[PDB]
């Protein structure tokens, strides 16, 4: 933690309900997807989860 | 290479347009010259009156 | 009610490939609207080099002065995305340098240049280091070659797209090559595999760019009557859950299929003559429309024919509401193409059903699929030895 | 991590690339990249993506006596890694904390 | 010379009458350990197709792990 050892520190915060979306919109192109799903909604079914 | 020059090379005059550029099992059947079969269904409806 | 935004980009977009072939037809090539909606297309979207080969083909009046005003927008794009690739090849990471070099490439893509277009995408492809955005390199591809039925870049990307989509398994992209595929299956009148392409896509089609999936379905159904067998048929389409639901706002494509199935053929030919200009005014179906319809007829009669031994021509030309030297006619053509396993004792005007082997009908297809690969072993000797 | 993946660039994948920004810039470039969040947020995922675009040799550092074989027979020192970190430079060290 | 791929190997497979008399009805209550084995093991050996059209990758190994008995 003494300032000039790490240069930089990034934060990776657990995704939000925007940013669930990405993901799940990310791992469910590996699956045949029936059209139509809602994935806004099942981002918004999972609060506080990570990746 | 011996090309032939003998023969008369009839002037193209072709359509440099992409004509057909397609590659099916192609048949003489299509080719048939007829009226579509909206015409031919259309001129027939009303040969029985209707 | 977000189905068309899921959809991938439509550069080019395949409406005007449409727009573009409808005025080349006779009928629709004084149509106004048609001309309007394809001029709204390239004023929005400054198609400068389309409108020059629009002009060109179709000898048009070229807008000097609406081609200036879209030729300096290119100009001006061009010169801004070439600061934008000079300033991310000297300041900014790889990654900005491809964003930089594809935005090129879809506005050259968008605006008709389609030689600098398969350039740009050819060497954004080149440090492309994601495989996702390498496969979408290939479908715009595959969207170009579409457009102007490239068939050498058709293939040759769906052949690309098979691979990547094999490295990572991206079952959402392969059911979008589905589609695309499907549609040059239709393109090149392989309803056979058009109709097993689709069907698979039917509840997974996310491919709004190239088509709405009203269209899609419509489409699904006019390939699957001519390429599937009445048991196939019944599974899929005829009780298909995804099918019927479009059909219930489709009722002259349903009318089209379910006639057929339910053996109402003066219905069916009143619906296939109306499906048949339909496939004429479509850029996809227009030159397989008189074989669509053809091969059509020819199943309607042999499936009225299939279970009975003898039918009179005037009870088969009451069921399909022609007359009996129209079914006549018809017959005599199919039967001598081989194409209908009957014959007409015109007398007694009685049709007798045959029953000939698959024994047969095998045989002279490899006598004829031999003959033509014989010709190309032929062929390729003698570019051999000279 | 839309923005994660533009911090990490400003510091493995600029020095890399451009290491006269930072000369023009007159600052040291940057060594040290400590990626902090709870489990299972994209932390091994940023790291692994960085070395892939940037052509970086990814080495993972779990402490192993499996691959101490491949490390060196010493294995007194973790920094006899130095030793293959060096022949494959640009090379990114990720150590993941389990905790 | 090349020897056949299952020559050579100490350890054999299972015989019919090595394997074991133990059925799934006489395990009680491990329904939740079943079903993933079961999706895991011998449903991916005999539906290897249905899981390459879903899209799922079949586990290669299973890990059980628990304490003793
Ligand atoms: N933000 C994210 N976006 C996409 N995938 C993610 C994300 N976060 C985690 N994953 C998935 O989770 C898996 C493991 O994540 P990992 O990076 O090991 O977590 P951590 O950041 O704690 O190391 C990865 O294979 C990745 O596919
Ligand atoms: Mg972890």
């Amino acid at each position: 933690l003494r300032p000039g050892r790490i240069d930089r520190k990034i934060e990776f915060p657990p995704p939000n309900e925007e940013a669930r979306l990405d993901i799940l919109k990310i791992h469910s192109r590996k699956m045949n997807l029936t059209r139509g799903i809602n994935l806004r909604k099942i981002a918004e079914l999972m609060p506080g989860a990570s990746g | 290479d011996d090309e032939f020059e003998e023969f008369p090379a009839e002037d193209w005059a072709g359509l440099d347009e992409d004509e057909d550029a397609h590659v099916w099992e192609d048949n003489w059947d299509d080719d048939n010259v007829e009226d579509d079969f909206s015409n031919q269904l259309r001129a027939e409806l009303e040969k029985h009156g209707y | 009610e977000n189905l068309e935004e899921e959809g991938l980009p439509k550069n080019p977009d395949l409406r005007i490939a449409q727009l573009r072939f409808l005025l080349s037809l006779p009928e629709h090539r004084g149509d106004a609207a048609v001309r309007d909606e394809l001029m709204a297309a390239v004023r929005d979207n400054n198609m400068a080099p389309y409108y020059e080969a629009l002009c060109k083909s179709l000898d048009w009046q070229i807008d000097v002065d609406l081609l200036n005003k879209m030729k300096k927008a290119n100009e001006d794009e061009l010169k801004r995305l070439d600061e934008e690739l000079e300033d991310a090849e000297k300041n900014l990471g790889e990654s900005e340098i491809r964003d930089a070099m594809m935005a090129k490439a879809e506005y050259l893509c968008r605006i008709g240049d389609k030689e600098g277009a398969l350039t740009a995408f050819r060497k954004t492809y080149d440090k492309t280091v994601a495989l996702g955005h390498r496969l979408d390199i290939v479908f715009y591809l595959l969207r170009i070659g579409l457009f102007y039925m490239d068939n050498d870049l058709i293939t040759r990307n769906t052949e690309k797209a098979k691979s990547l989509i094999e490295e990572g398994g991206d079952w959402d992209r392969r059911n979008r090559l589905k589609v695309y595929q499907g549609l040059y299956c239709v393109a090149i009148r392989d309803f056979k595999q058009a109709a097993e392409l689709f069907l698979d896509t039917v509840s997974t089609f996310t491919s709004y760019e190239l088509m709405d999936y009203k269209t899609f379905v419509t489409y699904t159904v006019y390939v699957s009557m001519i390429a599937l067998e009445r048991p196939d048929l019944r599974e899929k389409v005829i009780k298909g859950a995804e099918i019927l639901e479009v059909l219930h706002s489709l009722p002259a494509v349903r009318q089209y299929l379910f006639s057929l199935y339910e053996c109402r053929y003066s219905v069916f030919f009143q619906s296939l003559a109306v499906v048949e200009q339909e496939m004429k005014k479509d850029w996809l179906f227009a030159p397989h429309y008189r074989y669509y319809v053809r091969e059509m007829r020819i199943h309607a009669y042999s499936q009225l024919l299939e279970s009975y031994r003898s039918l009179t021509l005037g009870y088969m030309a009451e069921a399909f509401g022609v007359g009996v030297e129209f079914i006549d006619q018809e017959l005599s053509r199919f039967i001598a193409a081989g194409r209908l396993h009957c014959k007409i004792d015109k007398v007694n005007e009685i049709v007798e059903t045959n029953r000939p082997d698959s024994k047969n009908w095998q045989y002279q297809e490899t006598i004829k699929k031999g003959d033509l690969l014989l010709n190309r072993v032929q062929k390729l000797s003698r570019v051999i030895n000279m | 991590l839309d923005k994660q993946i533009k911090e990490i660039k400003e510091v493995i994948e600029l020095p890399v690339k451009h290491p006269e920004l930072f000369e023009a810039l007159g600052i040291a470039q940057p060594k040290g990249v400590l990626l902090y969040g709870p489990p299972g947020t994209g932390k091994t995922l940023l790291a692994r993506a960085v070395a892939h675009h940037t052509d970086c040799t990814f080495i993972r550092v779990s402490g192993s006596e499996l691959v101490q074989k491949f490390i060196g027979e010493g294995a007194r020192m973790v920094r006899e890694l130095f030793v293959m970190a060096r022949e494959h430079a640009p090379s990114i060290i990720f150590m993941d904390e389990i905790d | 010379d090349v020897l056949p791929p299952e020559a050579d190997s100490s350890i054999m497979m299972l015989t019919s009458d090595q394997k074991p008399d133990v059925m799934y009805a006489d395990i009680g209550g491990m329904d939740i350990q079943k079903q993933e084995v079961r999706e895991a093991v011998e449903l991916p050996l005999t539906h290897f197709e249905l899981y390459k059209q879903i899209g799922i990758d079949p586990p290669r190994g299973v890990l059980m792990y628990g304490p003793p008995g």
